[PDB]
RNA sequence: GAGCCGGUAGCGGGCGUGGAUCCCUGGAUGUCCGAAUGGGGGAACCCGGCCGGCGGGAACGCCGGUCACCGCGCUUUUGCGCGGGGGGAACCUGGGGAACUGAAACAUCUCAGUACCCAGAGGAGAGGAAAGAGAAAUCGACUCCCUGAGUAGCGGCGAGCGAAAGGGGACCAGCCUAAACCGUCCGGCUUGUCCGGGCGGGGUCGUGGGGCCCUCGGACACCGAAUCCCCAGCCUAGCCGAAGCUGUUGGGAAGCAGCGCCAGAGAGGGUGAAAGCCCCGUAGGCGAAAGGUGGGGGGAUAGGUGAGGGUACCCGAGUACCCCGUGGUUCGUGGAGCCAUGGGGGAAUCUGGGCGGACCACCGCCUAAGGCUAAGUACUCCGGGUGACCGAUAGCGCACCAGU
RNA sequence: GAGCUGGGGCUAGGAGUGAAAAGCUAACCGAGCCCGGAGAUAGCUGGUUCUCCCCGAAAUGACUUUAGGGUCAGCCUCAGG
RNA sequence: GCGAAUGCCGGCAUGAGUAACGAUAAAGAGGGUGAGAAUCCCUCUCGCCGUAAGCCCAAGGGUUCCUACGCAAUGGUCGUCAGCGUAGGGUUAGGCGGGACCUAAGGUGAAGCCGAAAGGCGUAGCCGAAGGGCAGCCGGUUAAUAUUCCGGCCCUUCCCGC
RNA sequence: GCCUCUAAGCACAACCUGCGGGAACCCGUACCGCAAACCGACACAGGUGGGCGGGUGCAAGAGCACUCAGGCGCGCGGGAG
């Protein structure tokens, strides 16, 4: 576990898949894709209880970063 | 920690070995010259003469004590 | 049947020891013995062994 | 002990004395009738079956071990010659002279 | 309760009713490997500090004991004292997660969220007092069995997939904390009125909590534990335990004959060929302990909450709600919601704020964005019971020096 | 001598390596091998058991990614009117 | 309820007393032992090696090695022979080799760095070899061992004392 | 290993040397070993790394013919042709 936020999780899942609409606005739709991928934020440098730096991403990051709910800066 | 050595390995040679010199026996295997010798030493009058070693596929550990220029008793 | 706990237990540590030393010794004697092919069946052999056994037994318990 | 085989399981695998349980029986008139509580084992009696049936003898050896005993009388000789005590099928076993000359024998069964 | 040194029957020797073999339970040893963890390593081997006897050191000096891996709290000081990890047939939830094959092709779909892998909890986890369900202003935890129903319904409307409230049943069962309001302080900024963390207030079950003013009121309300012995159940051995003998064909009888008894125990099995009465330590039936684990149940422990109105009011969360992109759901892009979230905007503290399937008015429900919760269902490694279940090419493949 | 070689190791099996034919990857790799999906599907192929009674078939027609399948008919059989 | 599935499992016949003896480097004779010897032991002719059909170090295999008994099966015939059976016994090192020393590849790997989890990488340090390094040799001696056992000759490191 | 030295302690006791006494382990060896004892399931004319490889003759040489030391006659023998 080394790709999340610290101040909460947000990684994983992701069942994408494209098609060729054309519905309600007349006739019916169609299907295709069948893949799976990722989806997340980014991480910055901080620190806690003797150095540590942290990581976690935006959102959250905007938070605790501002504040700090287990270790500040 | 307790006991010490084993017993008197007995055979054609040995027999003739402990005879003439030295003395061959069943040596637990553990203990070596060190820990070995000793035992001998404490047990059998004569002191820490010398020695060599050996084991084998069998169970037993072969050991030898060249003589103290003194006693040993044919039949140990 | 014989010897026995407590009693022997009054046989202070120092002794407890010494007493064993010999302990083996004899036994040990027993061995050479066997190999020898002379003597016969030493219920003793065993026993002795054991006795000694317990021996330590108690002892230890005693708290070494 | 509620099935066929749990008999070999608490008789011989368990307390061998359970096999004593086997040395169980009675004997002559006296003693018996008198009761039947407090045995002796290597007592005397006189089977009651097998050619040897209706015979006179005594209790030689508590063999519980083998699952039965031996009766000096009851026996046979080899073929090389020498005689010998036969196997005592626990089954047909009779005891009347309830070995009890030994105070400890009379302090248990008769 | 009177025989034994295990399967070895054999030689040679021996312990035993001034309670041996063995059955129990709690012990002391437990060599080397193996998470290994003192250090190294092709496991079961080879290497190091401290104490240690002091030990043959015949007029000459060693094994033993020991000890210490690393991630976890944190009495922080120089950190001293607690937990973990490795297993484990099957079963459990999460994390991740597929083609065959059906559709008589095959791209949608199916097999499925299956098979497998991973992590981890347990002896059971799963889940669990509702921003729930639905609409008779009706219901209320969660779970599981039947039913609802192969219905309402999803869909190249094709193969298929296929809910739920309500009724019947097993069980019952309820509680907490931030939740700055009050006071306590401790530490800061730097003295005020700031944030801070330990103490209580309250510490919300179905709307309340505080703070103020007057009525208060002045003893039976135990939970998931906590506790005492109680029947602690079992833990292996506990032990009594009804009643026939003669005669006989027989190598053997318990058979054929004659008389005789039992009886809540004619369950079966062993007995030289088929016994209720010969053996059976069996069902008859009563028995039984000083140690290892319960409910029932007795008590205090009892932890713990438990009444009245008023007032302008401040107090269960950081993201609800909305846009796009997926989930689960019976919903396969659909008139398509609820709950869950990948990115971006980023509200309110009781006329607040979601909800009853686009939305809107009105009505009706509920009060989130922290947590604990035995019992009712699953699973057999283990032990027992029972068989219109098998007999050595059947049964587990393997009935005994076989996963060899 | 892009020489032959022992010993020590590194890569790996939809991926490796390959002075490159699809070669070699524990003696048959045009995509290894074992356990698992799983007893995959399999108009094709076989295989498909004791006696006896009763009657008695089709090898055409219609539509099929259907033609050596199978739907519906036509010809069989038994129960009642 | 079965011939019958080139069915599965087991036995049992075929061809068949023909096909084969695993290199065309050949033997033959005298004596000896034994119940019994073309196939064993001694001996005497003879043939084949000879760069081997030599001794040696390794790696691999592990008692197969010797000695006394024995041949049931394995020895593609025998067999008193065996690298077959049972029993007993055999291999000893301050200086030879491995460690108690060193690192490259590579592998590990406190810190550090990234994964949905399992994991990936990886500094220093460590693991890692007939590469580096290190103190001896010749004769004798049993049924087997030997630079270890004998003895004669040559050494090294640690320790205490002065 | 040899020399340079901090920390640092020796610096009448640290290292070099000299003589005398004292100490020296753990595991490996048999025999096979261009092989019936090693891989080919077998006493299978297949492969397997290093050391001079004795001589006489051939221009030389681990090529060759005979043989030294040591090894062996192939593990089935006769008999017709």
């Amino acid at each position: 576990m080394q790709k999340d936020l610290h101040p909460k999780a947000v990684p994983c899942k992701i069942i994408y898949q494209g098609q060729v609409v054309m519905e309600t606005m007349s006739t019916r739709p169609e299907i295709h894709v069948d893949v799976w991928s990722g989806v997340h934020p980014f991480w910055t440098g901080e620190e806690r209880f003797l150095d540590t730096e942290g990581r976690v991403d935006k959102f959250n990051k905007r938070f605790g970063d501002s504040y700090r709910r287990g270790s500040k800066k | 920690s307790w006991d010490v050595i084993k017993h008197p390995h007995v055979t054609e040679k040995a027999m003739n070995d402990m005879d003439f010199n030295k003395l061959q026996f069943a040596v637990d295997d553990r203990a070596s010259k060190g820990e070995v010798a000793d035992a001998v030493e404490e047990q059998y009058d004569v002191t820490v003469e010398q020695v060599n070693t050996q084991n084998t596929m069998d169970g037993e550990k072969k050991a030898v004590v060249r003589l103290s220029e003194d006693d040993d008793q044919e039949v140990a | 049947t014989v010897l026995h706990v407590q009693e022997i237990r009054d046989m202070t540590p120092a002794e407890r020891e010494a007493e064993l030393d010999d302990l083996k010794t004899e036994l040990l004697n027993a061995r050479v013995q066997a190999a020898g092919g002379a003597p016969e069946n030493p219920g003793r052999i065993k026993e002795l062994r054991k006795a000694i056994a317990r021996i330590k037994t108690i002892q230890g318990e005693e708290g070494d | 002990s509620k099935q066929p085989d749990k008999q070999r399981k608490s008789q011989r695998r368990a307390p061998l004395h359970e096999r004593h349980k086997q040395v169980r029986a009675t004997l002559s008139a006296d003693l018996r009738e008198e009761y039947g509580v407090r045995v002796n084992a290597g007592d005397t009696v006189e089977v009651l079956r097998g050619d040897f049936a209706g015979e006179e003898g005594e209790v030689i050896n508590v063999d519980l071990d083998k699952a039965v005993i031996h009766v000096e009388d009851v026996t046979l000789e080899k073929t090389d010659g020498e005689e010998v005590p036969r196997p005592l099928d626990t089954s047909n076993v009779r005891v009347t002279d309830l070995d009890l000359e030994d105070e400890k024998r009379e302090a248990r069964l008769e």
